[PDB]
């Protein structure tokens, strides 16, 4: 009951300063960072994060 | 009533209104009946069985056996007077007259709105009896984009809300459903479905005898100098609507300014009917040299 | 047609017809139409509206209707006044079906426009004068005189 | 229903949302039965078939 | 479930498509079901070739 | 009070119980008790506030 809340998002675009614009489904947007065990390679532009 | 901080009930609240409902009636009765409505001449006495007969008697229509309308369409042309029948309706039914726009429960975000169709017919039961019209559906009874996703959900939801709520209202007499549309074959059927309507009253500019008593009526309130034949004007102006007939009487008695004067006389009309009948769906002026 | 009764009433009032609602002005552009309609405003003296077909419509369904109810409604307490509207086929322009995206917005404020005219409301004296680009692209509703 | 300090669900609502009937007309069990119409007798016996 | 003859077709046509695919896709969804298809003289016809 | 922050809100309708329904410009409607700063006569739906 307890489970933390996370926001969803699509990438809008990948960054070249090692972050990512991700675009909430709340309205605004976002630059977030990201984790060691989550990478760029594995994100394209309009995967769901 | 909810709190802001903790959302418990504490209170009901009574509503009736909202500003949008407000403006929505009542006007204590227009200045049209249908003493000032001409003949059309048949249609008048349907559209008077159609509301106002089982208004006074639902009980009259369950004893016989038969149906009353769950929703009523006025269709047929712009101008031959059906906004016009539903001022007059009003007057005699005295019955409360709820005039709004079938745009105005499609609106910016979601349920000002959705809310609004099922606020209509609250009011209307507690009213009762009434007389809602709603009043040329191209907005609430339009086919859906699928989809444009702001505005589709609206038109949609909206449109389902008012078919479903009169269909339910009504067994009998209770709250009457009228309303009219000038266009209807640009649409999809949701009010020219026949699970839903049942009742649409085809209104058609004017026949002969129907045209002379427009004249006559808009003649009755004219200053004029008696040489003057409203029969023969109406076979003129045939194929014209009700609206045509009021503009070449307002130009009539323009022109008789024009000629220094304030009695309209014959000439006068012939004259007006002219003009205006010349911009519009047109005179003869050949029949061929192999025919007369 | 404006000037007249805008200025005496009394005259169409003696005869028993009303006055004027309005002018429809069309025919091959740039003959002067709204050119026309600067030079009647100078003389009237009597608030001029000026709004434009093409600013009605907003990019949500009901905010044009909102903007349609709130010239009349204005126009109504400033009564006599002219409003004067660029284009009525901005609003409302003919049609075999709506195919239904930006098409079915534009039936939506035909709707509105009616009923304040003297489609049901009181006009006061307005007075709406119009103006099209070309003869016919406009609606058989706009079209019929009254 | 979601305690919503944490975004988390803590109860499945019954009722579960009414639906929204598409393809109208649709008539779940219609009204209208075969004794309700007559003189078409025998296409009803083979419409039946 | 009901689908008229008169929302069928349109001046050009995708959306006639969608609904003969909507009411496939409730009689699966709702079954036993009968779809009544009126009015098949205005949206089925002569072939050309 | 008669200083800022204010915020314009619109009468819904009124109450003769002592309240006041007003439709703020934000979004949501609430029921506020009446004042001897007021009147409820110049209060009507549609009075901005
Ligand atoms: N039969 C009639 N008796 C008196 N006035 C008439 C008659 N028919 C039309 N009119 C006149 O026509 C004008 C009213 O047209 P109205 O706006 O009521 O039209 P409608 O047919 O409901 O149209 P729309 O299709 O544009 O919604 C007024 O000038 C009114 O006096
Ligand atoms: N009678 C005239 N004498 C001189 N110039 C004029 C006259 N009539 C129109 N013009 C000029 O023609 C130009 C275009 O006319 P205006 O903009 O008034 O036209 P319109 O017919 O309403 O057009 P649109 O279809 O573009 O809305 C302007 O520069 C205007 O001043
Ligand atoms: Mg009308
Ligand atoms: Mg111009």
């Amino acid at each position: 009951l307890r489970s933390p809340p996370l926001l969803v998002g699509v990438v809008s675009d990948i960054l070249e300063d090692g972050r990512v614009v991700v675009k909430s489904s709340t309205g605004p947007k976002f630059v977030v960072n990201t984790s060691q065990y989550i990478n760029e390679e594995e994100l394209k532009p309009g995967a769901r994060v | 009533a909810l709190n802001q901080q903790t959302l418990a009930i504490v209170n009901v609240l009574p509503t009736s209104k909202d500003p949008m409902v407000y403006g929505f009636e009542v006007e204590e009765k227009p200045e049209v009946s249908y003493e000032d409505i001409g003949g059309l001449d048949v249609q008048i006495e349907e559209i008077r069985e159609a509301v106002e007969l089982p208004l006074l008697k639902p009980e009259l229509f369950a004893e016989v056996g038969i149906e009353p309308p769950k929703g009523v369409l006025l269709y047929g042309p712009p101008g031959t007077g059906k906004t016009l029948l539903a001022k007059a309706v009003a007057n005699q039914t005295r019955a409360t007259f709820i005039r709004v726009v079938g745009s105005e429960f499609v609106q910016k975000y979601i349920g000002e709105g959705a809310r609004l169709v099922r606020e209509v017919f609250q009011l209307a039961k507690e009213k009762a009896p009434s007389i809602i019209f709603i009043d040329e559906l191209d907005a609430i009874a339009a086919r859906r984009t699928n989809s444009d996703t702001s505005g589709d959900r609206e038109v949609q939801r909206t449109m389902m809300q008012l078919l479903a709520e009169l269909d339910g209202f009504d067994p009998r007499g209770d709250v009457k459903v009228i309303g009219a549309t000038n266009r209807i074959d640009i649409l999809d059927p949701a009010i020219l479905r026949p699970g839903r309507f049942d009742r649409i009253i085809e209104v058609p500019l004017p026949t002969f005898e129907g045209r002379i008593q427009i004249f006559k009526i808009h003649t009755r309130k004219m200053k004029l100098a008696e040489d003057v034949d409203f029969k023969e004007l109406a076979r003129i102006t045939e194929g014209a609507s009700g609206a045509d007939i009021k503009a070449i009487c307002t130009e009539a008695g323009m022109f008789a300014i024009r000629e220094e004067r304030a009695k309209v006389t014959m000439l006068d009309f012939t004259k007006a009917i002219e003009k205006v009948l010349k911009k519009t769906t047109p005179i003869p002026d050949l029949k061929g040299v192999m025919f007369v």
